[PDB]
């Protein structure tokens, strides 16, 4: 429904998987909106492709909402729905307080609302990262950034290997598994519970071996007991250091019985085992969860 | 894993993804047959690039709701069929073929830009909508009440799916869940003996006799296939990958 015309730009805000997001304001409405750019070679990218497909199919309070397309011959404008920051500068700007637990168990609460929904879609996001999950004042937390996302398919089929921040990827993903599937996102999500706490990353690799060492130094190395299948992985090999599993009561020092309960779950090496999005919202952790405001801003 | 939500989700899906049952009528200056001719070129476009058929089913329910409110001559028609291809094999795709490529495959027909503009326009039309449910998607869910696991099985009803997509009449007025249905009972049937499962009515709530018309079209298809103008569906069935089924015989009767 919209033109370029009733848009005022407002400043640039940031540069995701594609394109450059912008924040502005509808001079009618008042409504304020984050606009994404993509200047159109190879004709539309296949990122903005999937992005606006998808994000159309996915109306839900904890996806970032997708208002409209504008499009010209040379520029394709995407009209988002405002947010008013990223959840990495939030971790940052709480650097003192430390994060109200309240305010974690609701992000969490929230983010896997939102994931339970696009997996119940055949949506696979595959960057969830804090820079990618976007808060406002009002307490919401939204999964964004659906540039790297695809529809699966029952049961899945090979998909793109290069996927995932590394410091998020999961364990299938590093051995280079035929097959990965839902699971991803919530190994992603598990690290961004554990960041939530500690405000800092669970596993920062800067290799894909790094990351993997890093994992099992805190997880344990996987066996045949904890992951059938593992050591016949493409990328397995029978020389991986054998590190003994930590207490996890030591991996995030801070949670309680209920909170490390489940992010143990969300951490479970065999994706089969891993807990899905939507079993995780009936998780013990969340039974006295509310959404409060911010306690910043 | 999620199976149930998203089946109810694809049966959402496929009513309002589904092209207009009449179109052809309404086109002045393209047929059935022209639109056999683009469909089974596009098989064999996906055989050069080895691409999925997924990515074949996608770009043919694209045509098929272009073609369901847009005007088309006859000498533009594939490139309506070729952008259609293009914008199935980026959103399907792990590595697409290049627009040049594209472009090189009608063999100089068209330009890049055409090609580019067309695109565009197709997404204009389809308003992005691109992630449609197809035979494919629910072949693949149905598989899953195999007992045991049967490739020949897999296979076949892979294909008797895709020779659906050559001919709009009669089958754009069977959903893919239901086509689907039809491919995988008659598969069964002609590899097995065996029938539509139990379970599989319990997950659709399809039985043979809602699947009897659309079987019945199907099952002349399938006995007709050898004589079709149109064989490139046939041809890459013959390989090893799809373990060679298209050379299987028929049965000569269903019995429903
Ligand atoms: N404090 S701030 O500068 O105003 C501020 C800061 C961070 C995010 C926002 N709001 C915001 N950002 C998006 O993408 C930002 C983009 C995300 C991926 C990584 C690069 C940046 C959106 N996409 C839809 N709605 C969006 N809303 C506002
Ligand atoms: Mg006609």
């Amino acid at each position: 429904p919209g033109s370029m015309e009733n848009f005022q730009k407002v400043e640039k805000i940031g540069e995701g998987t594609y394109g450059v997001v912008y924040k502005a304001r509808n001079k009618l409405t008042g409504e304020v909106v984050a606009l994404k750019k993509i200047r159109l070679t190879e004709g539309v990218p296949s990122t903005a492709i999937r992005e606006i497909s998808l994000l159309k199919e996915l109306n839900h309070p904890n996806i970032v909402k997708l208002l409209d397309v504008i499009h010209t011959e040379n520029k394709l404008y995407l009209v988002f729905e405002f947010l008013h920051q990223d959840l990495k500068k939030f971790m940052d700007a709480s650097a003192l307080t430390g994060i109200p637990l309240p305010l974690i168990k609701s992000y969490l609460f929230q983010l896997l609302q939102g994931l339970a929904f696009c997996h119940s879609h055949r949506v696979l996001h595959r960057d969830l990262k804090p820079q990618n999950l976007l808060i406002n004042t009002e307490g919401a937390i939204k999964l964004a950034d659906f540039g790297l996302a695809r529809a699966f398919g029952v049961p899945v089929r090979t998909y793109t290997h290069e996927v995932v921040t590394l410091w998020y990827r999961a364990p299938e993903i590093l051995l280079g598994c035929k097959y990965y599937s839902t699971a991803v996102d919530i190994w992603s999500l598990g690290c961004i519970f554990a960041e939530m706490v500690t405000r800092r990353a669970l596993f920062p690799g800067d290799s894909e071996i790094d990351q993997l060492f890093r994992i099992f130094r805190t997880l344990g190395t996987p066996d045949e007991v904890v992951w059938p299948g593992v050591t016949s992985m493409p990328d397995y090999k029978p020389s991986f250091p054998k590190w003994a599993r930590q207490d996890f009561s030591k991996v995030v020092p801070p949670l309680d019985e209920d909170g490390r309960s489940l992010l143990s779950q969300m951490l479970h090496y065999d994706p089969n085992k891993r807990i899905s999005a939507k079993a995780a919202l009936a998780h013990p952790f969340f039974q006295d969860v509310t959404k409060p405001v911010p306690h910043l801003r | 894993d999620y199976h149930e939500d998203i089946h109810t989700y694809l049966r959402e899906m496929e009513v309002k993804c589904k092209p207009k049952v009449g179109y052809m009528k309404k086109q002045p200056d393209i047929t059935n047959s022209m639109r056999a001719i683009l469909v089974d070129w596009l098989v064999e476009v996906g055989e050069e690039y080895k691409l999925q058929n997924e990515t074949l089913h996608l770009a043919v329910n694209y045509i098929d709701r272009f073609l369901s409110s847009m005007s088309v001559l006859r000498g533009k028609l594939q490139l309506v069929g070729t952008a259609a291809m293009l914008l199935a094999s980026k959103f399907e795709e792990i590595y697409p073929p290049e627009v040049a490529e594209f472009v090189y495959i009608t063999d100089d027909t068209y330009t890049k830009k055409q090609v580019l503009r067309m695109e565009h326009l197709v997404l204009k039309v389809l308003t992005f909508d691109l992630a449609a449910p197809t035979v494919n998607q629910f072949l693949t869910q149905y598989f899953l009440h195999q007992q045991p696991a049967n490739c020949k099985v897999e296979s076949l009803a892979m294909f008797l799916g895709e020779l659906s997509l050559i001919d709009a009449d009669p089958y754009l007025k069977y959903l893919p869940s239901v086509i689907a249905g039809a491919a995988f009972h008659l598969a069964l049937y002609t590899v097995t003996g065996q029938s539509w499962p139990e379970s599989l009515i319990r997950k659709t709530g399809y039985t043979l006799e809602s699947l009897k018309p659309c079987l019945m079209d199907l099952h002349q298809t399938y006995l007709k296939a050898p004589q079709h103008a149109q064989q490139s569906i046939r041809e890459k069935y013959k390989n090893s990958k799809y373990h060679g089924v298209s050379l299987l015989n028929p049965p000569e009767t269903l019995n429903l």
